[PDB]
């Protein structure tokens, strides 16, 4: 019947909407890599950021080692 | 059968450029910005249900 072969053949008119779909899948399986690599990116930039920035950014937490050297001179 | 009943143009003498036959198709068919060639014939863009 002309109804069944229609139906038949409209069944992957949407071909561009399924493979958007794909995409969206697989960006969501494959994104959360970035966190790891952004860690890593930002451990070897901390070091040229200025001594301030460095501070702020760990919210107070690093300060300039002590080796006991170069102290105030009074 | 058409093989072996129609006439060829290549089996007839001609001696000048401007007697060579005329081709069927048109010279204006394509369109557009910056496009140097006019003519073409196929494409793959998909059809319809
Ligand atoms: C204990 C029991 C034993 C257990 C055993 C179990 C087994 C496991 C072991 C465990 C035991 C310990 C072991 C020790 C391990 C650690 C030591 C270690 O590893 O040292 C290594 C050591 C490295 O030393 P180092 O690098 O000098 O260390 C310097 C420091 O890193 C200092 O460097 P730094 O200070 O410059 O570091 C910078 C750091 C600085 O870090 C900090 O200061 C962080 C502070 C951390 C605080 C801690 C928090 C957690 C604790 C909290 C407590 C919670 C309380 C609750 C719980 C208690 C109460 C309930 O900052 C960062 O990293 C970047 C910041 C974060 C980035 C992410 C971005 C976030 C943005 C924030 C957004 C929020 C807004 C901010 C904006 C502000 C405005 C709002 O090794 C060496 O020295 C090198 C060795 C030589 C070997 C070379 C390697 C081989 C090379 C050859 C290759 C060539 C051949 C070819 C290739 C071959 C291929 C095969
Ligand atoms: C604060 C101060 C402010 C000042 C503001 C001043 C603003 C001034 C703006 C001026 C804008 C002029 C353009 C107006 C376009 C109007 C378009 C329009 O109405 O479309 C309707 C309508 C659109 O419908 P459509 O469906 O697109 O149909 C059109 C077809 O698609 C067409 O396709 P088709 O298949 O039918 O035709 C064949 C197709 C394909 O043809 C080909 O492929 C043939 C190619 C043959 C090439 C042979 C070359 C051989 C020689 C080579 C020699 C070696 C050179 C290299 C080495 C030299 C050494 C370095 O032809 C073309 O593609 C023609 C291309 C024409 C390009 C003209 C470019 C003019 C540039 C003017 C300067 C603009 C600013 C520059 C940038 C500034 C910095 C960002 O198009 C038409 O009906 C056709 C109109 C075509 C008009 C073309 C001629 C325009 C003449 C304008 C004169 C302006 C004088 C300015 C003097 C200023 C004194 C201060
Ligand atoms: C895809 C990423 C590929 C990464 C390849 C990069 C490898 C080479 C990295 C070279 C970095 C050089 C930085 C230039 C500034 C000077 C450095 C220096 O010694 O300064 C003095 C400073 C110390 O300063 P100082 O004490 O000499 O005095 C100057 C004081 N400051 C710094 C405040 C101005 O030395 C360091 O701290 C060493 C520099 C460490 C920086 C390392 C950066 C690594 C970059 C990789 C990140 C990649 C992330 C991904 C990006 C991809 C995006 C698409």
């Amino acid at each position: 019947s002309r109804a069944v072969y229609a139906k038949l053949w409209a069944s992957t008119a949407q071909y561009t909407q399924r493979r958007h779909y794909a995409w969206y899948q697989i960006w969501s399986r494959v994104i959360p890599w970035s966190v790891p690599w952004g860690i890593f990116a930002m451990w070897m930039v901390f070091p040229a950021m200025p001594v301030e920035y460095r501070q702020a950014l760990t919210f107070g937490i690093w300060q300039k080692p002590n080796i006991g050297t170069h102290g105030p001179d009074p | 059968l058409e093989e072996e009943q129609q006439r060829k143009h290549l089996d007839q003498e001609v001696t000048d450029v401007s007697q060579l036959v005329e081709p069927v198709s048109s010279p204006h068919q394509t369109e557009g910005w910056f496009k140097r060639l006019r003519y073409w014939h196929y494409k793959e863009t998909a059809e319809p249900t």
